């Protein structure tokens, strides 16, 4: 997702993560085993140093894995 | 408590108004019903007895297991209850159907009667059902009277109905 | 406990009671000393409204004092509906959304997000939902948002205590209610150190989270439901918690936010650390 | 709110026993004379006004003094009150005419009368005279029973005052 | 004793006021409906007799078991006995009709009743049948109101007795 | 939720059986009347903003206090509110009278809605009224409609009364 | 109960300690006031009723809706009540004063009002404002009265406020 | 807590009345004696260990078979806590001068006395002595009203304990 | 009768001990009060009469009508009356300062106050104006605590007619 803005209101430095999606990441509300999007198999998401390690810890445990990390700017 | 008269007036009082001419010509044709109205409730005094008996035979068979170990209406002590209980009901509504306002049935019996019933762990369902039973039985002596003068009862024959239900309903 | 008439017999409004008893107000009939029975450390009676005002002078004369007050008609009423919240409903934001379907979720989601509260359209964000319909932001990074902004601080955080406003955060973005006084000091500890953002970040970023609902999709109530490790005295806190619909979270009522759950009712659960 | 219809129904109730014929002989009583009740209601409340302009009126008479500055009679925001409260009294009236009970009087006026009346400062003797010349000229408008009801019911707010 | 006068004063008693419109309105009411209830009691007290034996009679046709050797229905002395409480049954309704209201009916008959009945094991199923067989002849000597009233009475019974 | 026809279902369902006849024979009638059901409904949506419009402008010419500083209805914010009440009942109300069914409203709305008022202070009574003025103005478009086939809607008309009047009730 | 000195004493007890010398120093001067404090009270007490007449008229013409149907402090009844409840809370305040202490106020008079308050849907603010009223009037005698030698009250007269004030805020 | 001005109160309170000047006449009379008491209070207070060793003592000397081995007077932990209490009733006194009123004594020491001394076999003619000799040693450092106030306060626990 | 002395009294009776140091501390506030009270009863009793004219005439004044014929003020008998009931409140007054409670006055004047004087259509008004007339006097004669003292009770009365 190409950020229109600065997402994040506090302010650090932002930068732009590209991940490999689990289902269990994005489980659909759906019955029956949760599916992840189709259109979206490699979520991006901008994340600022300070919430960076979180977010990359929380993909690491959730298979998803890290395709390729960028400075949001 | 209140009733049909006192509430028109309340009403009008927090408007701190006169009572308009129409609501006034609710009261007038109230009036004139009166003694429909009162062959009505006197209907049900004459038979609730009946009423009763009738009703809870019609539960008993319909729902087995109460009257079977374990069930609530068992033993002895606790059928008598039910039985009360059925006529404090029945009391109620004939009260409101004088008053021609559904308060007094509510808040003297219904409020909290659900409530109770769940902490005893009487199956309030059950309650309901016998509730109706009655109704049915009861607007058929109300309906049904002989050496009354033949005319139309309809209209107080419905009230008398939605009484019954609002017990049903707040209890169920 | 169960008011089982609204009115007296005489024309009035019965209010119930309740009164830390004492022992001058009831006593055993033994030798020794006079000690009321225990099960009855807090008493009710339902009291009409002439004798109310005799009834609480003589209460508090002797060492009673006056937990609360309460009309009966208030009392004596159904438990709250569980229909709508049985099962939540479930909105999913989809990528390529239409513009119908982006306002749906925006509006889901201010509900969910601060309760009942009403949102007036000078409260309402432009900004963060901006970002939401050109991509750019999750659902989950919506609520993330919302839950910084002032608007939400003002209602939940600032008025209440630290351990409301948990619950209270708790029932927002989880739809469970607290399970454990553990967590409700785990969440004050956090406050204090890290401060408000990062406590609200630890719901958001949570394993239920993201387990359940956890992108794209508008938080519901899992509470009302049975959820894995959830003790069942937490489901009827979800009642305390949660009562009715238009019941809110509102600052704006008299002595508006205290805690719906007692915290001796949270130490049953779960008592340690 | 005591009406005859409540009434009965609050007996029955406190014994916990079905209404029986002797309530019913009573609810008939009541209802029957409403006819006349509701009639002199309706003569009340079309003349309202003028016969509370007579009252306030008749109560200066009676009182030059109060007209007189430094006194409570004095000054319109107390004539308007003098209105207002002559008019409550007429309402609570007609409402239990057609109500069938002094009820509707009992609670909204008599109850707590006494105190208002002494905090306030207001001489009963006033009301009074409002309510006799009220009485006077609802003995002109009305006639035979419609009339006798009339009378009970403003005689009860004398008593109650005096 | 119960009666629409009595409970009104008792009422006004209670409260400690003087009987103001309220009461006597009721009052009114059972005046009025007396004419009526006085004319039900001139009818049964003249055919009573007549009524008593039918009734009697009936109860027997209803359960012949009763007129065997052994049984309580079976010698004299219990047919003058049975005779003799239907007579006393009837003489407090009347009583009732006249006082206006359940009154009499409750303090001879109703109270104690269960236990006597319990006692000596009378079933109360018998005197009903008697009452019932009573109501449907009354339903014939009388019309409109007063019959109505004799009803009222008779059933009160039924319910007190059932 | 429920809704006329589910209701009955579920009766039919504690009792175990199949719907009876009879009670069919409501659903079939209830069915007839759609057309009409429908056209009451439709007359309340089309007028919406004038119905309220009209019962605030009547409910602040009587109690002008509400309106002064010191009452619920001011200042602004709080004025804001009050409206968008009414609104959200009369929204429900219709809801209701599609359905058949009081529940919606109950459950959805009406429930907690008394003790939200307490604790907020606002005065319950003067909510009541509020639904009044509102019943009264929108009977007024349901039963003088314009291209639609004339008849009688009476039924249907009074069915709406109900509910605004266990609003007002419960409320109150 | 409590007043200054038996708290000063709680105290005392908790350490286990005899009263420290200074801790003394405190009540002996408190004595010394004693005469002051006296008249204090006894100015209160003797306008007792005028305070109250006086702060009542002054509510009233403020808040005119109180007073008009529909309004908290209307009818007769509901108005008695309002009078007698001021009283109630002067009486107890007086009490405080004379015994030195908030203690008695709070725990009589004040724990519970607000919820009462509540329950019945009086306007918490109105019944603070009229608190304050009755300060200001009562102050005015304290500090102005017949008869007595000529020295400074203020010590009193702010205690004196605090005490009204602990009132209106525990209520609003 | 009973002290002068608490009672006034009380009784004020429980009439449901304003402090009158009845009632203020009581409070001034406790201000007025308070300056005595005070003086008694410190007078207590320097002298109290002085005053417990010379009671424990005396307690002994009265007793002499409590310093036995087997006894409750032997070893010192009993006697740490005969000091102890002696002490703890000293502090009551002078608590009870200076608030003016037996209140503090009554709930500390008085209330439950008897349940406990039984349950731990203290016997109270100890106490007693302790008391007398104390009285007798504060019959010196004292004089006047000042010593009439303590003594009455010394009483009382004298006449409690027995 | 509701006195210092008596009070006290009856809390020791009521909770069934003796009198202790408490309650006589307040016996004695009574006492040293008394002094100052009895002055003050000396000189109220000597200028009766003057205060009694003087306030009985001031009532006249501030209230002319009351002369006038067909009033209450009229004809000598209501007068006299007049007088007699303020030199009644005067003497009670005095009363109540020498047994130092508000006792005398409670029982003998304020208790049925109002129900009397409504029966007879007194306005406490009048009565009112009587004791601030004279409170008005007598700030001249008296001076200190034996003023403070006479305003005391006058007052009390003020409040309990009002
Ligand atoms: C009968 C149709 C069904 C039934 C009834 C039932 N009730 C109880 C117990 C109670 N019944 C009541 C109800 C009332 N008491 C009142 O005063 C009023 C008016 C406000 C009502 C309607 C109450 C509160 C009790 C408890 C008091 C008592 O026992 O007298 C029982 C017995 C259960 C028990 O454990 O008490 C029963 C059986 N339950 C059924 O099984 C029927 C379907
Ligand atoms: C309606 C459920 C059934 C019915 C009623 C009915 N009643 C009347 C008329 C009267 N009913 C009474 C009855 C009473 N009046 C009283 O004062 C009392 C209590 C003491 C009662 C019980 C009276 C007096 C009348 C007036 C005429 C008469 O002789 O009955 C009517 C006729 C219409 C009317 O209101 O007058 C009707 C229809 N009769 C039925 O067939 C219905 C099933
Ligand atoms: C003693 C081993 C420990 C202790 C006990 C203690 N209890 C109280 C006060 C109360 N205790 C009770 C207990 C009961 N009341 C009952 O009726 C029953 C049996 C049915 C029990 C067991 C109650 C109710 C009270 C409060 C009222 C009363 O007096 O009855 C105290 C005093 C508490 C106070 O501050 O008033 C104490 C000390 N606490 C200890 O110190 C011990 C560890
Ligand atoms: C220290 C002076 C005394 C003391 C404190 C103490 N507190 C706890 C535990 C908790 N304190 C709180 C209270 C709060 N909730 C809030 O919202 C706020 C901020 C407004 C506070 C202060 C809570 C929630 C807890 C629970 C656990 C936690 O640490 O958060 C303890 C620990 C004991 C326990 O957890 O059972 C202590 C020691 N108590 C003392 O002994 C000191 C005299
Ligand atoms: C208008 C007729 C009257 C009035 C209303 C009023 N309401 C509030 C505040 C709230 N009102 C509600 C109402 C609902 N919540 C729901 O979800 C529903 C049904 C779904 C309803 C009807 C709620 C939730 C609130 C609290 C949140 C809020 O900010 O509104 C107020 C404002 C209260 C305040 O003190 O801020 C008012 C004024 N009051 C009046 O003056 C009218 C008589
Ligand atoms: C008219 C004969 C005289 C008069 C009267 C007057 N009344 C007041 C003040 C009040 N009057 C009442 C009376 C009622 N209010 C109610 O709610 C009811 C029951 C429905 C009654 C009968 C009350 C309660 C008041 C107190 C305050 C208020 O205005 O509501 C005044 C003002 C006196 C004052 O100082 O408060 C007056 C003057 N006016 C005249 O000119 C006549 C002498
Ligand atoms: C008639 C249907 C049946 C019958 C009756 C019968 N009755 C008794 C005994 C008693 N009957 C009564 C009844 C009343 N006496 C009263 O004073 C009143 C109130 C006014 C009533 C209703 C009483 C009290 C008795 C018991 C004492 C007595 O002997 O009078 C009997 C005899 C029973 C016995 O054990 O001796 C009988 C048989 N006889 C029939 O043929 C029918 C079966
Ligand atoms: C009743 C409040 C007033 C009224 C209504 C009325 N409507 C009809 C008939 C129809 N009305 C509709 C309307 C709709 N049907 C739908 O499916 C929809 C939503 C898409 C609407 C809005 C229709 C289609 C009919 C049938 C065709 C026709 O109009 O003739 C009637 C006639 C009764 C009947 O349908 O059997 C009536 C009475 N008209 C009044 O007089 C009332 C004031
Ligand atoms: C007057 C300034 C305001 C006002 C007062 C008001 N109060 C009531 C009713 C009650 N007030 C109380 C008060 C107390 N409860 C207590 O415990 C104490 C302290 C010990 C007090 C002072 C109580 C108990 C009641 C209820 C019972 C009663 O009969 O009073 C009302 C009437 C409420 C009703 O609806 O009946 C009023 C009016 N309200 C106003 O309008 C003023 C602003
Ligand atoms: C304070 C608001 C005003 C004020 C007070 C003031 N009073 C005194 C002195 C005394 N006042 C009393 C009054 C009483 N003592 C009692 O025992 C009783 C109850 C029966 C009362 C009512 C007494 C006895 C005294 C002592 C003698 C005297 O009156 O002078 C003073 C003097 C200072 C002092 O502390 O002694 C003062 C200042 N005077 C003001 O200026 C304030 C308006
Ligand atoms: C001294 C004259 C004799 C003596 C006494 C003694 N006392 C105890 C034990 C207790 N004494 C008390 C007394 C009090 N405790 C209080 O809390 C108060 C109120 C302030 C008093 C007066 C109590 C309660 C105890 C019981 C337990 C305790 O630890 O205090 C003992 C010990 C006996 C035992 O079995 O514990 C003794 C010996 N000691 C002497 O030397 C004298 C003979
Ligand atoms: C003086 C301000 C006005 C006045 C007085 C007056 N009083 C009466 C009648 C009575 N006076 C009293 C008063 C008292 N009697 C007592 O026993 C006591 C307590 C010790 C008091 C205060 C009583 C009881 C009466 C009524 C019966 C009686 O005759 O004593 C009247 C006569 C009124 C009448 O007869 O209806 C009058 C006129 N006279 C004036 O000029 C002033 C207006």
């Amino acid at each position: 997702s190409v950020l229109t803005g600065d997402n994040q209101q506090r302010g650090s430095k932002l930068f732009k993560i590209t991940i490999a999606l689990s289902p269990t990441l994005a489980h659909h509300p759906w019955p029956g085993l949760d599916t992840h999007e189709p259109s979206q198999s490699s979520y991006s998401t901008i994340v600022s140093l300070e919430r960076l390690l979180p977010e990359m810890t929380r993909i690491k445990r959730n298979g998803g894995r890290i395709l390729e990390i960028t400075e949001g700017e | 408590m209140q009733d049909a008269f006192t509430k028109a007036i309340v009403a009008a009082d927090l408007r701190g108004s006169f009572l308009s001419e129409q609501e006034l010509n609710q009261l007038t044709n109230l009036v004139k019903e009166s003694n429909k109205r009162l062959d009505a409730v006197n209907a049900i005094t004459g038979n609730a007895a009946e009423i009763i008996s009738d009703a809870a035979h019609k539960l008993f068979a319909e729902q087995t297991d109460l009257i079977r170990p374990g069930g609530n209406a068992y033993p002895n002590r606790r059928m008598a209850a039910c039985l009360r209980d059925m006529e404090i009901i029945l009391r109620y509504v004939s009260y409101a159907l004088l008053a021609g306002d559904a308060s007094v049935l509510e808040d003297r019996c219904l409020n909290g009667l659900k409530e109770t019933y769940v902490a005893l762990g009487t199956p309030t369902r059950s309650v309901a059902r016998a509730v109706q039973l009655m109704k049915e039985t009861a607007i058929g002596y109300v309906n049904s009277p002989s050496g009354v003068t033949r005319g139309d009862c309809s209209a107080l024959v419905n009230e008398a109905a939605t009484y019954f239900d609002k017990a049903a309903a707040s209890i169920a | 406990m169960n008011v089982l008439t609204t009115s007296s017999q005489r024309g009035g409004k019965l209010f119930k009671v309740t009164m830390t008893l004492s022992p001058a107000l009831s006593h055993h009939p033994w030798p020794s000393l006079d000690t009321y029975e225990p099960s009855q450390n807090s008493y009710s009676v339902v009291v009409p409204l002439d004798r109310l005002l005799a009834e609480m002078t003589y209460i508090k004369n002797k060492g009673g004092r006056v937990l609360d007050i309460s009309p009966a008609d208030l009392e004596a009423l159904g438990p709250p509906d569980i229909s709508s919240v049985a099962i939540p409903l479930k909105v999913e934001l989809w990528a390529k959304a239409d513009v119908s379907d982006v306002q749906a979720a925006i509006v889901a989601a201010y509900k969910q997000i601060f309760g009942n509260t009403y949102v007036l359209e000078s409260e309402r964000l432009t900004s963060a939902e901006s970002l939401l319909r050109n991509g750019s932001i999750s659902v989950r990074e919506f609520v993330r948002l919302l839950a910084k902004s002032e608007l939400y601080k003002e209602r939940f955080f600032f008025c209440t205590s630290n351990n409301r406003f948990t619950e209270l955060n708790f029932k927002h973005f989880l739809g469970r209610a607290p399970y454990n006084q553990s967590e409700i000091a785990a969440h004050l500890d956090r406050y204090q150190t890290f401060g408000y953002d990062a406590e609200i970040d630890s719901y958001i970023d949570s394993d239920e989270y993201i387990q359940a609902f956890g992108e794209n999709v508008v938080p519901y109530y899992r509470g009302f439901k049975s959820q894995s490790g959830q003790t069942v005295e937490s489901f009827n806190r979800m009642f305390k918690l949660y009562r009715g619909d238009a019941g809110s979270d509102t600052n704006l009522n008299l002595q508006g936010q205290k805690r719906r759950v007692d915290p001796k009712n949270l130490l049953r659960s779960g008592r340690g650390i | 709110m005591k009406t005859v219809i409540t009434e009965v129904i609050a007996s029955a109730d406190s014994q916990g026993r079905f209404l029986n014929n002797t309530e019913l002989q009573a609810a008939n009583g009541r209802f029957q004379r409403a006819t006349a009740s509701m009639e002199a209601a309706r003569a009340l409340t079309s003349n309202a006004d003028s016969l509370v302009k007579g009252a306030v009126q008749e109560v200066y008479n009676k009182f030059p003094y109060l007209t007189q500055p430094g006194q409570m009679g004095y000054g319109d925001t107390n004539q308007a009150k003098c209105a207002r409260d002559i008019s409550h009294y007429l309402r609570f009236i007609t409402y239990s005419l057609v109500a069938g009970g002094t009820g509707p009087l009992d609670d909204y006026i008599v109850a707590g009368l006494r105190e208002v009346n002494r905090t306030f400062n207001l001489s009963p003797s006033w009301y009074i005279e409002a309510l006799k010349h009220i009485k006077g000229k609802v003995g002109s408008q009305l006639s035979g029973q419609p009339l006798t009801e009339a009378n009970a019911y403003i005689d009860y707010c004398i008593n109650a005052l005096s």
